[PDB]
């Protein structure tokens, strides 16, 4: 009767004001991008994040009135074939690894590959941040410690013609450096049709521009999708 | 198309061999 | 030392074969070859439900056959009306990712939980007329799966820390922990007679638990890559798994051996979710080629095709009176099939 | 009038000239537009807001050549009007609505692919939005409203000239209302800044932001000119298909005289123009399919197939 | 169940050469990517080879290129880990592990303090 | 020690997982054969249902 009337003119009061609150959410959370940090334990992961700071752990930053939130998944145990797929809808992945040492090197190339190839992040992006560049030189320039032994194709690399040293250096370390970065180029230019590219950059200890380079390579990705959805080239 | 009179025949005959826009 | 207990093992494994194989009859497909076809079963989407903006994770139905509970990586737990399509709650969440949502039995409490490795308790019949948080279960080392209530006060809940603990609302203290997997376990199933439960892992394994003294009863293979999906039977004595190996099996636990297969060779992609039906004729299923399927328990032949959603399912939901289906998927939308 | 010269008439080896070129352009008109809504309508992870309006512009053109080209050929060799007396008072209305949707819709998607473009944060959904459906409702309504002047200005005259009793379908030159006896003596200028100069205008400036936006990652820096190039290439083609037609009807109006004695010379050139003007005029409804054929990758693969 | 089952083993001065193999029962071998593991003393599990379904895509770790090679037989539902040039640092215990996912090129894992699928090992020494 | 313990452990759940009285798969077969058939008349979604007692439509 007039009982059930009431009833349900209540509930279709409380549907307007949840929808009114719903809607004032999405307002905001399209507005904030989300960020994954995959490293390990060598590499300064942490170092990196406290340097744009300035269970799940969480951090904050802001450049240029655009929200970035970046998350780090580091209590679980060592399988991570099942919650890796819970970032399916991120913008990028950032991920570091370490190259004064050589041993882990074919572990990295063996995430790298098993990340770019799954059927759920084919549509994502990443952000090589290749670290210890001050290691990596002053040990290769004192010796000791021979890139053929562990990886029996340097003789046979050549600088490329592109490479822009910074000029109060000594060339063997920037073959080296060169040669790191080209095995991961050519990991990620065998597959890949057009939808995902990957970023790469040096990135030392001692660093204070790091959140422009992710900004500048969130604009890139994202003018890129929009662009594929127009059919504009 | 159109002409100012119908006594301008050279007018209206272009008009009739023309096109229609 | 551990040698000889290995040998021992591969002899006990000799004598668990020997009895498998001479408890053996003929297939339950040669006495199924009586039974008439069901037919197409086709239903259409009698309503759609919009409004949340993430993926779908998961989703639970009321014991009423009324209201349903739905969770989102947005952090958003919505309690819904199938009849009126309109909302009732909203209750803001701490930590985005879940993946798992709960409805209590009577209807007072809604339980959730992700990779904060805690789960939270809410109250819903509350007097002050706002949804609070009533307690937070921590413990657990690994993320959180599947986690159910029993009858008002004791929750069971599975993670991947290898282990499957019983809590205790009042006091929130483990009362009893199993330990007999290696892998990850992903799914759990209360029987009916609410005595009883199983699940799976990525070990490719089932193990069935009893509560009270707390030993596995009896262990199930049969499955090539690691399980995602578990459920059970009204009569309490069979269950089905889904896996990545994109085949679903039956097994019995009166002959403590399997059954039947479910597959089809142009299938490629795994199951995400399995449910069954009230009488438990009706098997439905959930793939990654963006749609579902139905099976029939019984025979083993694919009648009945669900489609309409745009990325791949999540959840599947039978309800008490048999009803209506619901579907998630993560395309941010929510169907009710009949 | 004094007396002409000489006779105004076409020398027979035009008729051929044109009847050829028409037959091509005519082809290359239905078969390849629809195609472009042949995928649009059977695959529904193409149906998208973006694309939508696209369709609009598809729609549009099919209209455009089968009623401006067949009637034209007809005229051409028989010439004569005997399809009907009312069937006058509906090609100049109907033509005249299919132009004003190419032109607008041609201005929707030239402020589309900038909002995305200046987008920062926003991920453009494949989805159709009921924002787009407002668009299509208004430039498609606005188009048949602004050509009432000529659904009901035409006429039947039965005028005699050289010894030749015939009937025209052309504009009454005496009217009867005010509205339409000054729609007569400014249509020329009022169709010049409406249909072709109102596009080439917005749709030129409002690209150079979007480029400006783009120039201001080797192979990233190739598409970002690649597109460039693109976006100039389609407005360049449009400037010139629609030149010759519109300036036809200008040269009428400025510089022939009534009195002139070969006014009839004159007059004869004038017709040279608006017979292959047409053809060319109907190059940009023809030049779009082939433009996304070139530039999208997942359109050529559904063309392939 | 599934099991993998490695085979050979000794003590062979370097110079030597020995043929490993794993059999794999209880699923369908032809579906699936396998590789070779081994393990050193005050180490870590390593990675060392791979090979698809059919046989055409073929890797190696730097450390061994041409010493060791690596064969399958669906037929026989055998991998074969052929190894010549034998020297003291390749002293290790080899488990013939498989990827969990079938039907894909991308594999998880493999290298992990508690796996699903992988055997006890074979131990060689030099 | 422990893993004395862990293996002891496994090898007597596969003790009692070896020694367990099972019923032969022809009754179990017969029991869900009985149920289905049963139970079959009350399934909303096995047969068609007049509309109006659906709430759902």
């Amino acid at each position: 009767t007039e009982d059930q009337r009431n009833e349900e003119k209540a509930q279709r009061e409380a549907n307007k004001k949840i929808e009114k609150q719903l809607q004032k959410d999405k307002q905001v959370y399209r507005a904030t991008h989300r960020l994954l940090l995959l490293g390990a334990d060598n590499s300064g992961k942490s170092t990196i994040v406290k340097q744009m700071r300035i269970g799940i752990f969480e951090t904050k930053f802001q450049v240029d009135k655009v929200n970035f939130h970046m998350f780090d998944v580091g209590g679980q145990r060592d399988e991570r074939r099942k919650w890796i797929q819970c970032f399916n809808d991120v913008t990028a992945i950032i991920f570091v690894v370490d190259s004064s040492d050589y041993n882990r090197l074919q572990e990295a190339l063996n995430l790298f590959k098993s990340i770019w190839n799954n059927r759920w992040l084919r549509t994502i992006s990443v952000i090589l941040f290749l670290n210890k560049q001050d290691l990596l030189a002053e040990k290769v320039l004192a010796g000791k410690s021979k890139i053929e032994d562990y990886f029996p194709e340097f003789a046979r690399y050549t600088t490329p013609e592109d490479a822009t040293p910074e000029p109060g250096e000594d060339p063997r370390v920037t073959r080296a450096k060169y040669f790191i970065r080209d095995e991961f180029l050519r990991i990620s230019t065998a597959s890949g049709d057009g939808r995902h590219y990957c970023y790469p950059h040096f990135t030392c200890a001692v660093d204070t521009e790091n959140a422009r380079r992710i900004f500048n390579d969130c604009k890139d990705i994202i003018l890129q999708m929009n662009l594929r959805e127009y059919n504009l080239v | 198309c159109s002409c100012s009179s119908l006594m301008d025949k050279e007018c209206v005959y272009f008009c009739h061999l023309d096109i229609i826009w | 030392e551990l040698d000889q207990l290995r040998q021992e093992a591969e002899q006990l494994k000799n004598q668990i074969r020997d009895a498998r194989k001479a408890c053996a009859d003929a297939t339950l497909s040669q006495i199924t070859n009586n039974i008439d076809p069901v037919g197409r079963i086709q239903m259409r989407t009698r309503r759609t439900l919009r409004g949340h903006l993430a993926k779908i994770y998961a989703m639970h139905w009321g014991t009423d056959s009324r209201l349903l509970v739905s969770a989102s990586q947005d952090g958003k737990l919505i309690i819904w009306d199938s009849y009126t399509t309109n909302k009732v709650h909203a209750i803001p969440l701490r930590s985005s990712w879940v993946m798992t949502c709960a409805y209590a039995p009577s209807g007072n409490y809604v339980a959730c939980g992700g990779l904060d490795n805690i789960c939270s308790i809410y109250n819903l019949k509350t007097r002050e007329g706002n949804v609070r948080v009533s307690r937070e279960l921590a413990g657990h080392t690994g993320y959180l799966s599947c986690c159910r209530f029993l009858d008002d006060n004791q929750i069971v809940t599975s993670s991947g820390d290898t282990t499957c603990a019983l809590w205790d609302i009042e006091t929130g203290q483990q009362t009893t922990t199993f330990t007999g997997h290696t892998g990850d376990v992903m799914s759990l199933s209360l029987a009916p007679d609410t005595r009883l439960f199983v699940s799976g892992a990525c070990d490719a394994s089932a193990k069935l638990w009893d509560v009270r003294e707390g030993m596995c009863r009896q262990t199930f293979t049969g499955h090539e890559s690691d399980i995602n999906a578990i459920c059970f039977f009204p009569n309490g004595n069979a269950f089905a798994t889904g896996s990545d190996d994109a085949t679903c099996r039956l097994f019995d636990l009166r002959a403590d051996q399997e059954l039947m297969t479910y597959s089809h060779d142009n299938i490629i992609c795994g199951i995400t979710s399995v449910s069954f039906s009230k009488s438990g004729r009706l098997l439905l299923a959930g793939y990654d080629d963006f749609n579902c399927n139905v099976w029939d328990a019984l025979k083993a032949d694919r009648a009945g095709v669900l489609a309409g959603h745009d990325n791949r399912v999540s959840c599947l939901g039978v309800t008490d009176d048999g009803m209506a289906v619901a579907t998630g998927s993560w395309d941010s939308f929510l169907k009710i099939w009949n | 009038p004094p007396p002409c010269q000489g006779p105004i008439e076409i020398k027979e080896t035009f008729k051929y000239i044109n009847t050829v070129v028409s037959c091509l352009v005519f082809v290359l008109g239905i078969i390849g537009n629809s195609t472009l809504l042949r995928i649009i309508y059977k695959n529904k992870c193409m149906r998208n807001g973006p694309n939508i309006l696209i369709a609009s512009l598809a729609l549009g053109d099919l209209l455009h050549i089968v009623i401006d080209i067949p009637i034209n050929v007809y005229k051409l060799l028989a010439e004569d009007w005997p399809f009907g007396a009312e069937m006058c008072k509906l090609v100049p209305f109907i033509q005249k609505a299919s132009v004003g949707i190419t032109v607008l819709s041609l201005c929707a998607l030239s402020i589309d692919r900038y909002r995305a473009v200046a987008s920062w944060s926003r991920i453009k959904g494949i989805g159709v939005p009921k924002w787009t459906a407002v668009e299509i409702v208004l430039i498609w309504v606005v188009s048949v409203v602004l050509a009432v002047p000529e659904a009901i200005g035409f006429d039947i005259i039965t005028m005699d000239y050289k010894g030749s009793y015939l009937r025209i379908c052309l504009l009454h030159p005496v009217q009867k209302t005010a509205f339409m006896q000054f729609y007569k003596t400014a249509k020329d200028w009022w169709l010049f800044s409406f249909y072709f100069c109102l596009p080439l205008a917005i749709t030129a400036f409002f690209y150079t932001l979007m480029t400006c936006e783009m120039l201001r990652l080797n192979d990233h820096l190739k598409q970002r000119r690649e597109v460039a190039k693109t976006v100039f290439c389609l407005v360049l083609v449009f400037a010139l298909c629609w030149l010759p037609l519109h300036l036809s009807r200008i040269l009428k109006l400025t510089l022939y005289n009534q009195n002139d004695p070969n006014r009839c010379e004159l007059l004869s050139f004038l017709l040279v123009l608006d017979y292959i003007g047409i053809n060319m005029a109907s190059l940009n409804s023809c030049i779009n399919p082939i433009a996304l054929y070139l530039v999208s990758k997942r359109f050529k693969n559904c063309f392939k197939s | 169940q599934v099991q993998l089952q490695e085979s050979g083993g000794g003590l062979v001065q370097p110079g030597g050469s020995l043929r490993l193999s794993c059999a794999a029962s209880g699923f369908t071998f032809s579906n699936y990517k396998m590789n070779w593991v081994r393990q050193a003393p005050g180490k870590g599990l390593e990675w060392v080879s791979d090979i698809s379904q059919s046989g055409a895509s073929i890797s190696y770790t730097g450390s061994v290129k041409g010493r060791f090679t690596i064969s399958r037989d669906n037929a026989k539902n055998t991998l074969y880990l052929q190894m010549n040039s034998l020297k003291p640092e390749d002293t290790a215990v080899y488990y013939c592990a498989r990827c969990p996912a079938p039907f894909t090129r991308d594999c998880f894992d493999v290298t992990s303090t508690t796996y699903a699928y992988r055997g006890q090992g074979t131990q060689v020494t030099v | 020690t422990a893993s004395i313990a862990q293996a002891r452990k496994l090898v007597e759940q596969l003790k009692m997982e070896a020694n367990i009285d099972r019923i032969k798969v022809s009754k179990a077969a017969a029991d869900l054969m009985a149920y289905c058939e049963a139970h079959a008349k009350e399934d909303p979604l096995l047969t068609p249902v007049p509309a109006s007692e659906n709430p759902f439509r």
